[PDB]
């Protein structure tokens, strides 16, 4: 009745409202909404924070341009969030931290453009290195936040043993991670089809082999975007069209207050 | 038990 | 004492038994479960969902981004098939590493009924009908729409539902095909056509992808759990 | 404490419902063997993680 | 009764369902069967997933470790009359591709121990039967130095006395995690580098990796005194996880292991050379 | 009670019921008895065929092959260190002639393997005792290059690990043919000759032959290393059919077996000289 | 779970029905022994596969 | 652990024997029988039915 | 003469009550295995021998 | 059943009870919990001493 | 004779096994216990009795 | 004994 | 028996 679509949604967290005109129905991961630790699977016993509307709301990143030759981009969760808002804060005072998250995903063009991105959500995605030496990468180089990662067509490695970069070296076709990317699909995703859609919703719950551990020692949940099929458009051989990320946390709570973690990401 |  | 006596393969380990044995940690405290999303209880639900085929495994294209790429353009010569492949989802190149194709590869035996779906990833302003077809085996390999439109097929049409999904359906003499290659259990054969042809407006890309995507229906099953070629080790 | 269920007979001898007989010998249920008889679930979850599960022959998208 | 959906009797189509068409792009696949897209007839379904179930795709002894020790007169250098192994599922390839299809996993492990021995050298008179002593030594524990030191006492340490020639040595372990599943994968550190810090090394870890000795290291000695003639032996570990539950499945292995992480460094060139229209 | 047929006791005759005279033509036999042709006594038949039924016919261990496999110095040629077998019952003659009274089969196969060894040379020293690894390699399946090579790792094939000395190895396999029966005989082939080939060669089989590895093979090797003196063993395989059925009887074999198919070749005389009124 | 049935006794000790006892151990019925308590058929398909199958004292050809 | 005494006879392989042995390959999905016409129960079923004697058997 | 009882169940199969069954064949009890359910107790003897034992939210000494 | 004790919601306090002070020349233990000097939430605990018994 | 199989594990010592064994100094009259003042159940009453910390390690 |  |  009235009107209503598959393609037309608004999510609406704290005071933060996104509208979608063209989208493709929305993925929970995995049939699980974020969820607060119940009193069975509680651990720490510590009474926790839950700052609600403060910290559940929708975090824009800094855009990434999509062109012809743009083979990927990566970013890692709670990681990307790190320094939003009382967020990153709750997050650094405090040892233990937990998080589901919506994430929504935003790329628009015109019925004459054309391209397909990819837009996967990954449990423990762990990424390969620079080096003959293994489980090298820096916690640093692991941790871009907000700026992300980005993927490369090829293996190049990095060859100076005296200096070495111990940054990741994520091949597409290989995850990054040492398996084919046809096969990513297993994990929570959608398509950004530019014929289709605009965007791309993915809710995420907390996942882990704990009921909360550490935010700052450890990322739940990887969000890879490779693009499946190249952008193109008209005849214009450099197109480039904008893919803005928006991500908000989602029934956060947290346990283990003390002093702030300044973690060196130098 | 089973007896046939 | 209980008189007994021992019968053969007394003392003997066999990798595939089921038996009972000490524990080396005996009253160890367990830590209990928690309710982790993402569970799975049998590996044919992997098989089940859809994942990319590496259609396009030519010289430069393969081991590449651009093998799961198929071109399709307005321009194409209609007479000629825009792909083919073998019905062997374990053996076949295309197949052979996909989901599906990865989890038979750890079973001797395969039956049941498959699905294949494809993404038109044009800009929304082209239009094309495509036919795609499966030929049950005995007969020559279809090198022309007119042969293939003779055995199960689909007629798809471009328009906003993208994509296009084709049953190839269980039609076998044995009760269970096998996993590798060989003619005595052979599946058959896939292949696709312009119906019509790739129509775009000016100032429009003539040309773009088209994606293909493979997965077991309810009815399939797999056999005789064993060793993949797909992995190895050297001294 | 001995436990009796029916095996799932396949090819049967020119001879109905066959059983087998187990007993844990164990106090540490680690030591005990698979009893292999394993329920199933919906791929579900994984096929269709969607907020508005449309059914098959209705447009995917409207 | 454990068998798969029955096909349907299914006839012509002139409807405005259509099945066939979809939109992958929503994140979900089309739950479709062959009487969607063709007249179908009535098939009563008798095939099952016995097979595939969790518990039977693991259901299987796999090797995962050899460990060589010696028995021989100790001299005074390098030697091995007693060795130990970190445990774990990583020194092999298989088992380790068919645990990492998922990523969490809960189950009870099963240790069968296949003890070979020979003689090494042509001949210098002969040996008694050896008596091997297989002990586990949990993270904190001591590790021994010296094959017949006081820590092969093993009070409280689980150990092993296995008898050349009899059946191989089995027992089995509990669910031992320290947290509600194993995790096959670990997207982070076990320190954190902060800005405080007087060195950059005290913050730094492998990537990752989590506790240092993880689970603990199998040590094994030969019981026996030395022969005169030396005899060489080989303990090899079979693995088999048993009571398992597996969550959030995870894409095959494609490319060769390099080490414990995800690395990869060379055969990065999985697929074979087919050509688009060829059959 | 599985007694035959009490006989009857018959008289004398005078009638027009004649069931002496038959007519063979219209395909079937005359079900008489002696009471139909001779006066009979009442004789009460305790008699039975119990020996007889499918089952006992096919109730005992038969010899189908005989694995040779050598524990010596790994040197640089051909050499025995590990072998492989093609699983069949014709490598053999005596059960592949019981089989093969009948066109289709059923059945659960029990294999009970005899190991047997020794010592080659006069004397280089001895050895220890050796343990021997039986893996099932099923079509598909990678199979080993090396005595030591990682196929041998056994993650998913079923293997067995024999000790030497101890009571024949044994183990159950269930009905596994791809199809309702096992066939003994099929009058086919696996490819068929299209006009539309391009050689003659891609649509050319083996006449009566299916698939081509058919059900795999039994690799063997010795698990232990190499001793100084060698030793050479024969892994003796033996084969029994249980919850046994058959189906469409055969005429017995009548001449020597010539491989795999019905084919022969040589000694096609089968019967005896004797004279047509001698006794 | 135990099968208890009679023997077929032939050599009689001068001591009647004697049973044996049975117990399935393994899950699996391919690993079952042999029960050869196993009925019988008729010759007749193979014997007598006649559309008119006719009585042995009348006429075979009529 | 059972007090136990081994017999004679223990440890043998008789070729004639019936007894159970553990599954090479647990859970298998066997094939269903169907309906194959032409079975035989016992073979004293096959020497019952007529067939043609080599009464000749003349140099 | 079967004792019968309940392991304490750790990792779950996908398959609840699991028991194992447990019988003496030794006269002499010292034979015998260990039980292993043990009951336990107070720390109270040992943390608090105090004569007037006193709340813990009111002041130790009065 | 062998789990240890569940751990309390406690709350904020301003009393005159004061467990976090004790006297231990009186030769016993101060039988605290965290609930006595932090707020806790409810845990219910599965935890259990079964490895630890004599 | 019961026709029995041995498994793998058969005739092992595992230091952490459970089993029952022959008594070698059978019908022995044991002395009986007497109520002795504290008796312990599980060592974790002795980590819950405090005990003095060594806080200060300097050389 | 407990019959499933 | 006896079960507890
Ligand atoms: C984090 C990745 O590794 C794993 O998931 C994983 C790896 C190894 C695992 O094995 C369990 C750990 C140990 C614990 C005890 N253990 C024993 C104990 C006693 C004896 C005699 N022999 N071995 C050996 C195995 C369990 C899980
Ligand atoms: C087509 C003619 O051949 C047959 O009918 C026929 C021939 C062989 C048959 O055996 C069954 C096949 C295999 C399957 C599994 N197998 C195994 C399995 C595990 C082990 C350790 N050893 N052997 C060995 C036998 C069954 C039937
Ligand atoms: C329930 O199990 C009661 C019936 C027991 C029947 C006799 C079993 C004989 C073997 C006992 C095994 C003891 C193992 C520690
Ligand atoms: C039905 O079998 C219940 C009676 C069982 C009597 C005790 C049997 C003791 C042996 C049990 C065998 C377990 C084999 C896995
Ligand atoms: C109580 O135990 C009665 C039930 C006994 C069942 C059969 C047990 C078979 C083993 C008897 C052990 C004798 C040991 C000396």
């Amino acid at each position: 009745a009235c009107g209503y679509s598959d393609r037309v949604l608004q999510l609406t967290l704290g005071n933060s409202t996104i509208t979608t005109q063209e989208a493709a129905n929305s993925v929970v991961a995995y049939g699980r909404w974020p969820e607060f630790i119940r009193d069975d699977e509680a651990n720490p016993v510590d009474q926790p924070t839950e700052p609600d509307v403060a910290t559940c709301r929708f975090y824009t990143l800094d855009t990434v341009m999509w062109g012809k030759e743009s083979k990927g981009w990566w970013w890692k969760l709670p990681d990307a969030l790190r320094d939003m808002g009382l967020f990153g804060q709750n997050m650094y005072y405090h040892y233990l931290g937990r998080s589901g998250y919506t994430v929504h995903v935003q790329c628009n063009a015109s019925k004459f453009h054309q391209g397909a991105l990819g837009v996967f959500a990954i449990p423990e995605y762990c990424l390969a290195g620079d080096s003959d030496k293994q489980r090298y990468t820096s916690y640093a180089n692991a941790n871009p936040g907000e700026r992300g990662g980005k993927f490369y067509s090829q293996f190049n490695k990095d060859n100076a043993v005296t200096s070495p970069k111990r940054e990741f070296c994520p091949v597409d076709y290989l995850l990054g991670c040492g398996v084919l990317l046809g096969n990513a699909f297993v994990y929570p995703h959608q398509i950004i089809n530019l014929r289709t859609n605009n965007s791309a919703t993915i809710v995420l719950p907390y996942v882990n082999a704990l009921a909360i551990d550490s935010m700052v020692k450890h990322n739940n949940w990887g969000i890879a975007i490779l693009p499946l099929s190249p952008l193109d458009f008209a005849q214009d051989s450099s197109v480039e069209i904008p893919i803005t990320v928006t991500i908000a946390p989602m029934c956060s709570e947290f346990n283990g207050l003390r002093n702030v973690t300044a973690p060196k990401f130098q | 038990i089973s007896e046939v | 004492g209980l008189p007994v006596l021992n019968t053969p393969g007394s003392n003997q380990y066999l990798t595939s038994d089921n038996h009972q044995s000490p524990c080396a940690i005996p009253e160890f405290d367990v830590t209990p479960p928690i309710d982790i999303p993402g569970e799975v209880k049998n590996m044919m639900e992997l098989a089940e969902i859809d994942t990319m085929i590496p259609l396009n495994l030519e010289s430069t294209k393969r081991n590449t981004m651009d093998m799961y790429r198929v071109t399709l353009s307005d321009s194409a010569d209609l007479s000629q098939p825009i792909l083919c492949l073998s019905l062997s989802p374990a053996f076949d190149p295309r197949l052979s590493h996909t989901m599906l194709g990865e989890v038979l590869n750890y079973y001797t035996h395969w039956a049941g009924s498959l699905k294949f779906t494809f993404l038109f990833c044009g800009s929304m302003m082209a239009t094309g009908k495509i036919l795609v077809a499966y030929a049950p085996p005995g007969a020559q390999p279809p090198t022309s729409r007119k042969e293939a439109m003779l055995g199960t097929h689909v007629i798809w049409d471009l328009g906003l539902q993208s994509s296009c999904t084709m049953v190839v359906p269980w039609i076998s003499n044995v009760t269970y095909r096998q996993t590798t290659q060989d003619s005595f259990t052979e599946g058959g054969y896939i292949s696709m056509f312009y119906q019509t042809r790739i129509v775009v407006p000016l100032s429009t890309p003539k040309s773009m992808s088209m994606l293909g995507f493979v997965s077991a229906c309810n009815d399939f099953s797999v056999r005789l759990l064993r060793d993949t070629t797909h992995i190895s080790q050297s001294a | 404490g001995a436990q009796v269920s029916s095996q799932k007979v396949g090819a049967h001898e020119n001879s109905s419902t066959i059983n087998y007989t187990t007993i844990n010998y164990y106090k540490d249920s680690a030591s005990n063997a698979a009893s292999k008889q394993d329920y199933s679930q919906d791929p579900s979850k994984f096929t269709e993680p969607l907020k508005d599960v449309l059914i098959k022959t209705a447009p995917a998208l409207n | 009764q454990d068998s798969l959906p029955d096909t349907k009797a299914s006839g012509p189509a002139h409807s405005k369902e259509v099945p066939a068409l979809t939109a992958v792009e929503t994140g979900a696949t089309n739950p479709l069967a062959p009487s969607d897209t063709v007249q179908t007839r009535h098939v009563v379904q008798r095939r099952s997933r016995s097979e595939s179930t969790i518990e039977s795709f693991f259901a299987r002894g796999a090797c995962v470790a050899i460990i060589e020790v010696d028995n021989e007169q100790p001299t005074t250098r390098a030697q091995k009359l007693f060795a130990m192994w970190r445990i774990t599922y990583k020194d092999t390839v298989q088992l380790r591709r068919k645990l990492e299809f998922f990523t969490y996993s809960r189950f009870d492990m099963e240790f069968t121990f296949v003890v070979t021995a020979n003689f090494t050298n042509a001949n210098n008179g002969h040996a008694l039967n050896q008596v091997y002593q297989i002990m586990y030594i949990p993270p904190g524990a001591p590790t021994p130095k010296s094959w017949d030191d006081y820590t092969w006492q093993t009070s409280s340490n689980p150990s092993i006395f296995y008898t050349y020639g009899a059946a191989p040595a089995r027992i089995s372990v509990p669910y031992v995690g320290l947290a509600n599943a194993y995790s096959h994968f670990y997207d982070g550190f076990a320190k954190v580098p902060l800005k405080t810090d007087a060195n950059d090394q005290i913050g730094d870890s492998l990537y990752s990796a989590m506790t240092v000795d993880d689970f603990g290291v199998l040590a094994v000695r030969v019981v026996n005194d030395h022969n005169p003639t030396k005899v060489t032996s080989k303990v090899r570990i079979y693995m088999k996880p048993k009571h398992v539950r597996v969550w959030c499945p995870r894409p095959p292995r494609a490319v060769p292991y390099y080490g414990p992480g995800v690395d990869y460094r060379n055969n990065l060139d999985p697929l074979s050379e087919k050509g688009l229209t060829t059959y």
